[PDB]
C-alpha cells in the first residue's frame, strides 16, 4: 500500500538510479536475478512499495527509464543489477538534444513523450493506493532538464492530488562541465517551482568536498557520489517500508516542512560518515549523530547554512534508540543555536524514529532542512545567466527551434522574484 | 457553461431517469468535477 | 481540357434479306473511348429502325467509334420458360480521324458498315451525325 | 545506432585520411584485410559475414594518390567504387575545381553519399578533410558543402581545414583560393578547426625531438586528435559528449565557429616514463601557447569557450582541481560575458599506439578544442597577402578564363572585412 | 452436434486454411496421419464439430478446397498435415482468372461451381445438426473474390435459416500487391453485404504492424500472419467444442452483436501477445488481458477504434478464472471509456468463459467488436475506386466478358450508401 | 499442367533463344544431351523414357544460324524437324518476308505449332522473340502473329522485340520495317517489351565493367530477365503471379501495352560480396533511370503501373517497407487516376548462374516490368527518322517491287500519330 513509482531521465538521473536500485535491492536481499535470499521476515512485508510481482516468483522494479539517446541505457543494462529493469520500460530516441533545452522540450521531447507517458499511465493506474512519484534528473543537461520538467507538468495535470518528489542536481560554478549550463538551469527552475511538491538540490561540488574532507579517500569517482546520493534517497522513505515508533510518510513531511506553497527547496545530508581508518575509533551515540547532522560541511549543497536562518528542520533517525534522548538532543540543538532559527515559528524541528537500521550500520540519520541560505545558489545562477544573456551569446541555438527571448525574460524575472520572496521571510520579525 | 447550468442539467436528468446512474449523468458529473478543480486552481493562483 | 464529341445515331438500314424478322425490337450500342451509350428498343422496328438519339462523349485518347446493333429474341429454355436474349445483328468501327477536319467546322453525316461477327458479311449500315466541340499549349508549358 | 561519414578530398585530405584509417582499424582490432581475426558501428558497417567496410569516400581529380591507395596493403579494405578519381587535375586553380571539372564529378560523389546515408539509421553528422591551399581540394570541398547544405539541411558538418602558415608556403597563389574557400565555408560549415603546418612542425621539433619530419608525422598527430574527439561515441565514459552537443557550447554566434586545437601529452618512449604524467601537468601543458596546433598566440586575445576532452583513468575531482588552477592564473583571461567557459568530457579508453610511430603509450591524455578571439590575426595576415597581389590584378587571368566573374574576388574581401569587424565587436566588454 | 463445415477458396484462403487446420489438429491431438494421440478425455467428446469418422479409426476434416488453378492445392498437399484432406474434395480448373473478377464470377467460375456445389451439398445434407458455414477468402484477388462470393449467394439461396461466416482480407492501400485491387474489392463488397450473416475483415498491414511492434520479431513471414489469423479463428468456436461457465455458440454472438441486419462487419484481435524475451517478465492476469484486448494497436485492422464509437463488443475468455473479476473488469473498461461507447444502448459488452485454455497458454481472450470506425476502410477503397474508374482504366478487361459499367455504378452507389448509413448511427443521440 | 511455347524467328531471335535455352537447361538440371543424369513441364515435355524436348521452334530463311545450331553441343536436344529453315534470305526487306518468301514457309511453322499445341493441356500462352530491324524477323513475326490471332483467338502472346537504338544503328533502312512491324503488332500482340541494345551496352559497361562486350553478354541478361518473369510458374512462392494476370494489372487500355523493363542487381563476383545486397538497395537500384533496359528516361513521364518480381529469401514486410520509400520520393510521380500502382510477386528460388558468364551468384534479385508515359519519345524519334527519307521516297522501289502497295507506308504513319496522340491524352490529369 501507499507505494510510489520511479521515473528517471537523462544520463545523470540514470546513473543515480543505477545505484539507488542496487542499494534498495541489497537492503531487501534481492539478488541481481530477482530472487529473494533475505534473512528477516520484515524484508518482505512491505516489498510492494518499490517492487512488482511476476510469475515465477521474481521481482521487478516499477521504474521508467527515458533518454533522448540510447547509449546510457544500453550501458546501464550491462552493469550489476541491470537485468531487474523490465525491457518494455526502456524508451529512447535516435537523435538526442545536445544539451539544448529547446530541443529537449519543444521539438524532440514533445513527440517522444507520448510513449513514455503511456507506460507511466499504465504503471500508475494499476497500483493499489498511489502515494506519489519521485523524479531524478539533472539541471545541467538539455534533454534531462527539458523532458523531465515537461513530464512533471504533464503528470501534475493528471494527478493534482498526489505528491511529487524531485531530486535535482543544479550546475555549480566551481565544477563546470558545460558552457550552456546557466541557460537550461534558469529555464528549468522556472517550470520546477510551479509543479513540484518537493525539490531537493544536490551539488557535485559539495559531494567532492565531503568525499575529500570527511571520508578522506584519495580518488573520488562518480560511484561514490552516486552511493552517497543513493543512501540519502533511501533514508527518506525508510519508515514507510519498516515499522517504527513514529511512522511518517512523505505527505507528513510535506505538511510539516513547507510553510508556504512556493518554498519547497530543501538541502539534505546524511550521517554518520567516517573514514575507513577511523571507523573503529568512533562510538555511535545520538549526540555523535546529531552533532554531525547539523554540521555545515555535511550538507549535500555548497550553500552555507550559517549564512541564514532555518525556517524548519526534519530528522529521520534509524535503529533502535530511546525517544527521550532524541527529543532532549533536538531541544538542545535548538537552544544553543537560537540565532540561526527563525523566531516567529516555535518548535520548528520534526523527528521520527525507525527501528530498522541500514545494513551494516547500527544507527543512521537523514536530515532535511528548509533554510533561507539556499538563496545564494539562485543568486549566482542568475548572475551567470544575466552575464551571458546581455550579449545574446549562444541564443541563436535556442531561438532557431521556436523559442524566443520573451520566455527568457519571464524566466529571469520569476526566478529573481522567487529569490526576493524567499529572503523576505528571513528579515521578517514578530 | 456555468457550474449552476451543469448542476441544473444533472437535476433535470435525475427527474427524468428512474435509474440513479445514466451514462449521460456520469459524463456531466465528470465535467462538473473537472471544472471545480480548475476553479479551485484559479483561486489558488489568484491567492499567490 | 477533355474534348466533347457529340454523336447522333439517326437510323440503321438492315441489308440481310434472309432474316425476314417477324417483329424486330432493334436497339443500338455506341461506344467511344471506353464510354458506352445505348438506345431504347424500337417497337415494331422494320429493316430501317430510326433512333434519332444524341450523346455527348468525353474524348481522352481513343479515335474509334464502335456501333453495334442488337435485337431482342425470346427463346424457350429446357424448362419452357421464356428467356429474353440479345442477338447481335452487326458491328462497325469508325476512325474519327477520317472526319475530324470537317466535323469540327460543322456536323458530319457518316455511314458506318456493320458486319456480322460470324461471317464478316455486311449485315447493316448505321447513319451517324458527328459534331466535335488546342490553343493553350504555350500556357501549359 | 550512431554513425558518422568522413569525406576526404584532395591530396592532403587523402593523405590524412590514410593516417586516420590506420589508427581506427588498429584501435578496433580490424586487420588491414578488413577481417577480424559493438563499438565498430560508428565508423564501419557489417557486411553480414566477415569483412567491415569504412564509412568513408575518397575524392581527387588527379589519379596518382588514389592509385597508390588501391595498390597498398589496404587495397582490400575500401569498396572499389567509392574511390572516385578524375583524369585532369585542377592545378591549384580554384575556378577549375568549382566551375569546370568538379561539376562533372560531383554528381557521382553525391550518389555515393546517398548510398552510404541510406544504410545509416542514427547519422550523427559528416566529417570533411581538405587542404585549403589547393585547387581541387578547396573547390570540391566548397561545392560538396554547398550541395550537402541543401540536400540534407540541418545535419551537422565538421571541417578540418589546413590553412597556410604565416610565412612558410609551398605555392605562390594559395592566398587567393584560401580566401575564396573561407568565403564559401563561412556560411556553410558548422565547425572549422585550424591546422596549419608550421605549428605542428614546431611541436614535433620541440617535443618529439625529430629534426627531419615528413607529412606522415603530422598526419599521425591529426589522426590522434580526431580519435580523441570521436572516442566518446564508441566507448563507455563517465561524462559523455556528442557531436550535436557543440554548437550549444562552443559557438556563441552563428558566424563565429573557427577555433584552434591543442593536444597533450606529446612525448617519446625514451623519456616518457621518467615522469608521472599527472593530470594537472598535462592540462597545464595543453594550455601552453607554444603547444597550440595552429600558429596563433592565445595571449593576444580573450577566450570565449573551452571544450576539452580527457581519456584514460582520470578522475573528475582531479579535473576540477586543475580547472580551478587555470582560472587562477593571471596570464589567461576569459571574456566578460562568460563566467564559466569549460566543458569537460571524461572517457575510460586510453589512447592507442601505432607501431613504428612517434608517440609512446600513456594512460592519460587531454585534447582541447578552444574558441578564442585571437584567431583574427590569421585572417588579417591572409587579407594583407591577398591585397598585395590583387592591387595589380596579378594571376587573375588564370581565374577569369575558367568561368569565374571579375567581381567574385571583391565580395570575399568584404566578407573577410565583416568577419574581422565582428570579431572585434564581440571581444569588447560591456 | 451443431457442427460446421469448412469451405475455402483462392490462394490466400488455402494458405489460411493450411494453418487453421494444423492449429485445430494440434489442439485436438490429431497426428498428421489422422490418428488420435491426445492426453485428455475432453479432446474427443466434441470432435464431430470439425472432423468426420472413417473406417480404420482415422479422422478426416470436412473441408472443401476450390481454386481456378491447381498449383496452390498441389502445393498444400505436400505440406505438414496435408494428407488429412480428402482427395475427392479437391476441385480445380485448368485456366485461372488472372485477378479478373469478371472471369472468376461470370465466364469461368459459373461453369465450374456446379462440381464444388455438388460436394458442398453432399457434406451439408449428411451432417447431424447443421450450425452453419465458415468461409475464408481474399478480396484482393479475382478468382477468390468472384467464385467465393457467388458461392455465398448460392449457399444462402438453399439454406436461408443457417448461419454464414466469412473471414475476408481486404486490400489495404499501404501494402499493395495488385493494381486492380479496388475494382474487385468494390465489386465483392457489394455482394458480400447482401448474403453474409457475419463478416470479419483482416488486413495484412495490421498484421505486419502487430508482428513488428508487439512480438518484435525481426523478419515476419506469411506463416506468422497465418498463425495469428488461425489463433483468432480458433478462439471464436472454442466454447462450442469445450465445456464452460457460459457457453455461447455462433448464433448467440449473431444475436448480440448485430443491431441491424446490414451492420455485420467486425474487426477482431487476440490476446495475449508477447515477445520471446519478455514472456517471462509478464504475469497473466485478467486485468493484463483486458488492457491488451482493448488496445488500439492490437486490432487485426488498420482502422483506429478511437476514431469512432463502439456499437457493441464481445469477449471470449479462455481458461479457468473467476467470473466476478471478469464482470467487474468489463464494467471498469466501460466506465473509464464512456466517450467511445454509444449511449442509447446500455450494457453493450458481451462476455463468455471457457474452462479449456489453448495448448501452452493458461489464459487467452478473443475480441469481436462492432464499431463505427470501420467506415474509414470503405472510404479509402471507394476513393481509389473512383480515382481509377473516372478514366475507365483497365475497364476493357472486365467489359470484354459480358459485364458493363452499370454494375460498377450500382456497386459504387450501394457501397457509398452503406458507408453513409453505417455512420448515421454514430451521430445518433437519445 | 501449365505450359508455354516460345517462338524464335530471325538471327537475333535465334541467338537470344540459344541464350535462354542454355539457362533453362542449366536451371532444371538437364544435360545438353537432353538426359537427366515436376517443374520441367512448363518448358519441356517427357518422351516416356529419358530425354526431354523443348517446347520451342526456330525459324529463319537464311540457313547459316540453324546449321550452326544443328552442329553445336545442343544438336541432340531439339527435335530435328522443328528447326524450320529457308533457302533465300529476305535481306532486310520487310515486303519480302511478308509477301514473297515468308508465305511459303509459314504453313510449315503453323503445322508445327499445331503439333506442339495438341500435346499441351494447360497452355498458358505464347512467347515470341524477334529483332525488329530486319526483313525476315519483322515480316515473319507479323505474319505469324496475324495467323495465330485468328487460329487460336484469346490465347495470350508476349513479344520481346528489340527496337533500334536512338543513334546507334547497324542498317540504314531499319526505320521503315520497324514502323511497319509496329503497325502490325500494335493490334495483334498483348504485351510488347522494349529491348534496344544501347541501354544494355551502357549497363554492361557501368556495372559489369566490360569494355568490349559482344552479343552473347546482352543475350544472357535478356535470358535472365525471361527466367525471372517465368519463375513463378514452375517454383513454389509466397505470392504467385501468372501470365494471364497481366492485362488486368499493367494494361490500362487495349492500345497501350508497350512497357520497358529493368533488372537488379547486376554485379561481378570480384566486388559482389563486399556489400550486403539488401532488398531496399536492390529495389532502389531497379528504379534508377540509368538501369532501364531500354534507352528511355522515366523522369520525362508519369508511371501508369509497375509490376515487379522478386526471387530468393525476400520477406514481404521488407518489400512493403521499400515500396513506401519509393512512394515517398519526389522524383518519381505516378499518374493521378492510379492511387496504387504496384503489383508484387515473391518467389523462393534464387537466380541460377551460368558457368563462364558475367553475373555472380546472389540470394536476392528483383525484376520490374513498368508501364510509363515516357515511352512516346522512341516513337517520336523513329517517326522523325522515317519522315526524312519518306519525304523523297527513298528506298521505296525496293518495297514496291516486292508486291507491297504504295499507300501501305502512309497508314502506318497515321497509326503512329494516333498512338502518340493517345499517349498524350492519357497522361493529362483530370
Ligand atoms: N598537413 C598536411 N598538409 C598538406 C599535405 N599535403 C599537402 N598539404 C598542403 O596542401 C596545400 C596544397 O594543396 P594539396 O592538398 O597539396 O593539393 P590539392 O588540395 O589536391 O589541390 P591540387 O593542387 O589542385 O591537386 C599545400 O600548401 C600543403 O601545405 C599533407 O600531407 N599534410
Ligand atoms: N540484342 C541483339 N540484337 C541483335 C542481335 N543480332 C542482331 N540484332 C539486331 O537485329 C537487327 C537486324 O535484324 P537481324 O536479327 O540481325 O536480321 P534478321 O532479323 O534475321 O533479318 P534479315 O536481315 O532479313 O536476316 C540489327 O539492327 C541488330 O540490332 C543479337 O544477337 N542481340
Ligand atoms: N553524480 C553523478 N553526476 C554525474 C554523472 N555523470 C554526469 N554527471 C553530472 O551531470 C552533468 C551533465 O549532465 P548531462 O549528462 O549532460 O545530462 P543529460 O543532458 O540529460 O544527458 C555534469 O555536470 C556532471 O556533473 C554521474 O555518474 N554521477
Ligand atoms: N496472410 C496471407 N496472405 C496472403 C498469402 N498469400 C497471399 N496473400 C495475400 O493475398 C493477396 C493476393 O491474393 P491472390 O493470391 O491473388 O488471391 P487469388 O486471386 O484468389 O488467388 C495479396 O495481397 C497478399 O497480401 C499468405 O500466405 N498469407
Ligand atoms: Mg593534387
Ligand atoms: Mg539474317
Amino acid at each position: 500500500m501507499r507505494e510510489i513509482v520511479h521515473i528517471q531521465g537523462g544520463q545523470c538521473g540514470n546513473q543515480i538510479g543505477a545505484k539507488f536500485w542496487e542499494v534498495i535491492s541489497d537492503e531487501h536481499g534481492i539478488d541481481p536475478t530477482g530472487t529473494y535470499h533475505g534473512d528477516s521476515d520484515l524484508q518482505l512485508e512491505r516489498i510492494n512499495v518499490y517492487y512488482n510481482e511476476a510469475t515465477g516468483g521474481r521481482y521487478v522494479p516499477r521504474a521508467i527509464l527515458m533518454d533522448l539517446e540510447p547509449g546510457t541505457m544500453d550501458s546501464v543494462r550491462a552493469g550489476p543489477f541491470g537485468q531487474l529493469f523490465r525491457p518494455d520500460n526502456f524508451v529512447f530516441g535516435q537523435t538526442g538534444a545536445g544539451n539544448n533545452w529547446a530541443k529537449g522540450h519543444y521539438t524532440e521531447g514533445a513527440e517522444l513523450i507520448d510513449s513514455v507517458l503511456d507506460v507511466v499511465r499504465k504503471e500508475a493506474e494499476g497500483c493499489d493506493c498511489l502515494q506519489g512519484f519521485q523524479i531524478t534528473h539533472s539541471l545541467g543537461g538539455g534533454t534531462g532538464s527539458g523532458m523531465g520538467t515537461l513530464l512533471i507538468s504533464k503528470v501534475r495535470e493528471e494527478y493534482p492530488d498526489r505528491i511529487m518528489e524531485t531530486f535535482s542536481v543544479v550546475p555549480s560554478p566551481k565544477v563546470s562541465d558545460t558552457v550552456v549550463e546557466p541557460y537550461n538551469a534558469t529555464l528549468s527552475v522556472h517550470q520546477l517551482v510551479e509543479n513540484a511538491d518537493e525539490c531537493m538540490v544536490i551539488d557535485n561540488e559539495a559531494l567532492y568536498d565531503i568525499c575529500f574532507r570527511t571520508l578522506k579517500l584519495t580518488t573520488p569517482t562518480y560511484g561514490d557520489l552516486n552511493h552517497l546520493v543513493s543512501a540519502a534517497m533511501s533514508g527518506v522513505t525508510c519508515c514507510l517500508r519498516f515499522p517504527g515508533q513514529l511512522n511518517s510518510d512523505l505527505r507528513k513531511l510535506a505538511v510539516n516542512l513547507i510553510p508556504f506553497p512556493r518554498l519547497h527547496f530543501f538541502m539534505i545530508g546524511f550521517a554518520p560518515l567516517t573514514s575507513r581508518g577511523s571507523q573503529q575509533y568512533r562510538a555511535l551515540t545520538v549526540p555523535e549523530l546529531t552533532q554531525q547532522m547539523f554540521d555545515a560541511k555535511n550538507m549535500m549543497c555548497a550553500a552555507d547554512p550559517r549564512h541564514g536562518r532555518y525556517l524548519t528542520a526534519s530528522a529521520l533517525f534509524r535503529g533502535r534508540m530511546s525517544t527521550k534522548e532524541v527529543d532532549e538532543q533536538m531541544l538542545n540543538v535548538q537552544n544553543k543555536n537560537s540565532s540561526y532559527f527563525v523566531e516567529w515559528i516555535p518548535n520548528n524541528i520534526k523527528s521520527s524514529i525507525c527501528d530498522i537500521p541500514p545494513k551494516g550500520l547500527k544507527m543512521a540519520v537523514t536530515f532535511v532542512g528548509n533554510s533561507t541560505a539556499i538563496q545564494e545558489m539562485f543568486k549566482r545562477v542568475a548572475e551567470q545567466f544575466t552575464a551571458m544573456f546581455r550579449r545574446k551569446a549562444f541564443l541563436h541555438w535556442y531561438t532557431g527551434e521556436g523559442m524566443d527571448e520573451m520566455e527568457f525574460t519571464e524566466a529571469e524575472s520569476n526566478m529573481n522574484d522567487l529569490v526576493s520572496e524567499y529572503q523576505q521571510y528571513q528579515d521578517a520579525t514578530a | 457553461q456555468s457550474n449552476d447550468e451543469l448542476l441544473e442539467q444533472i437535476k433535470n436528468l435525475e427527474k427524468k431517469d428512474k435509474f440513479w446512474l445514466s451514462p449521460e449523468r456520469y459524463q456531466l458529473d465528470l465535467k462538473l468535477k473537472k471544472k471545480q478543480i480548475l476553479d479551485r486552481r484559479q483561486m489558488l493562483m489568484k491567492n499567490r | 481540357m477533355p474534348q466533347k464529341v457529340s454523336i447522333t445515331l439517326k437510323n440503321i438500314e438492315v441489308k440481310r434479306k434472309e432474316q425476314k424478322f417477324k417483329s424486330m425490337h432493334p436497339w443500338a450500342v455506341v461506344m467511344f473511348d471506353g464510354q458506352k451509350k445505348t438506345t431504347q428498343p424500337v417497337q415494331n422496328g422494320d429493316l430501317q429502325p430510326e433512333f434519332n438519339q444524341t450523346w455527348v462523349f468525353q474524348r481522352n485518347s481513343d479515335v474509334n467509334i464502335t456501333v453495334s446493333i442488337y435485337k431482342k429474341e425470346y427463346i424457350y429454355d429446357a424448362l419452357k420458360n421464356e428467356k429474353e436474349i440479345d442477338l447481335l445483328i452487326g458491328k462497325g468501327k469508325l476512325n474519327i480521324l477520317s472526319v475530324l477536319k470537317k466535323a469540327i467546322q460543322q456536323p458530319q453525316e457518316i455511314m458506318v458498315d456493320l458486319v456480322y461477327d460470324f461471317d464478316n458479311k455486311l449485315a447493316a449500315q448505321a447513319y451517324l451525325t458527328i459534331h466535335i466541340q488546342g490553343a493553350d499549349l504555350e500556357e501549359y508549358r | 545506432m550512431r554513425e558518422v561519414i568522413s569525406i576526404h578530398v584532395g591530396q592532403g585530405g587523402i593523405q590524412v585520411g590514410n593516417a586516420c584509417w590506420e589508427l581506427f582499424c588498429l584501435e578496433h582490432g580490424i586487420q588491414p584485410d578488413g577481417q577480424m581475426p559493438d563499438a565498430f558501428n560508428t565508423f564501419f558497417s557489417e557486411t553480414g559475414a566477415g569483412k567491415h567496410v569504412p564509412r568513408a569516400v575518397f575524392l581527387d581529380l588527379e589519379p596518382t594518390v588514389i592509385d597508390e591507395v588501391r595498390t597498398g596493403t589496404y587495397r582490400q579494405l575500401f569498396h572499389p567504387e567509392q574511390l572516385i578519381s578524375g583524369k585532369e587535375d585542377a592545378a591549384n586553380n580554384f575556378a577549375r575545381g568549382h566551375y569546370t571539372i568538379g561539376k562533372e564529378i560531383v554528381d557521382l560523389c553525391l550518389d555515393r553519399i546517398r548510398k552510404l546515408a541510406d544504410n545509416c539509421t542514427g547519422l550523427q553528422g559528416f566529417l570533411v578533410f581538405n587542404s585549403v591551399g589547393g585547387g581541387t581540394g578547396s573547390g570540391l570541398g566548397s561545392l560538396l558543402l554547398e550541395r550537402l547544405s541543401v540536400d540534407y539541411g540541418k545535419k551537422s558538418k565538421l571541417g578540418f581545414t589546413i590553412y597556410p602558415s604565416p610565412q612558410v608556403s609551398t605555392a605562390v597563389v594559395e592566398p587567393y583560393n584560401s580566401i575564396l574557400s573561407t568565403h564559401s565555408l563561412l556560411e556553410h560549415t558548422d565547425v572549422a578547426v585550424m591546422l596549419d603546418n608550421e605549428a605542428i612542425y614546431d611541436i614535433c621539433r620541440r617535443n618529439l625531438d625529430i629534426e627531419r619530419p615528413t607529412y606522415t608525422n603530422l598526419n599521425r598527430l591529426i589522426a590522434q586528435v580526431i580519435s580523441s574527439l570521436t572516442a566518446s561515441l564508441r566507448f563507455d565514459g563517465a561524462l559523455n559528449v556528442d557531436i550535436t552537443e557543440f554548437q550549444t557550447n562552443l559557438v556563441p554566434y552563428p558566424r563565429i565557429h573557427f577555433m584552434l586545437s591543442s593536444y597533450a601529452p606529446i612525448i617519446s618512449a625514451e623519456k616518457a616514463y621518467h615522469e608521472q604524467l599527472s593530470v594537472a601537468e598535462i592540462t597545464n601543458s595543453a594550455f601552453e601557447p607554444a603547444n597550440m596546433m595552429a600558429k596563433c598566440d592565445p595571449r593576444h586575445g580573450k577566450y570565449m569557450a573551452c571544450s576539452m576532452m580527457y581519456r584514460g583513468d582520470v578522475v573528475p575531482k582531479d579535473v576540477n582541481a586543475s580547472i580551478a588552477t587555470i582560472k587562477t592564473k593571471r596570464t589567461i583571461q576569459f571574456v566578460d560575458w562568460c563566467p564559466t567557459g569549460f566543458k569537460v568530457g571524461i572517457n575510460y579508453q586510453p589512447p592507442t599506439v601505432v607501431p613504428g610511430g612517434d608517440l609512446a603509450k600513456v594512460m592519460r591524455a587531454v585534447c582541447m578544442i578552444s574558441n578564442s578571439t585571437a584567431i583574427a590575426e590569421v585572417f588579417s595576415r591572409l587579407d594583407h597577402k591577398f591585397d598585395l597581389m590583387y592591387a595589380k590584378r596579378a594571376f587573375v587571368h588564370w581565374y577569369v578564363g575558367e568561368g569565374m566573374e571579375e567581381g567574385e574576388f571583391s565580395e570575399a574581401r568584404e566578407d573577410l572585412a565583416a568577419l574581422e569587424k565582428d570579431y572585434e565587436e564581440v571581444g569588447i566588454e560591456t
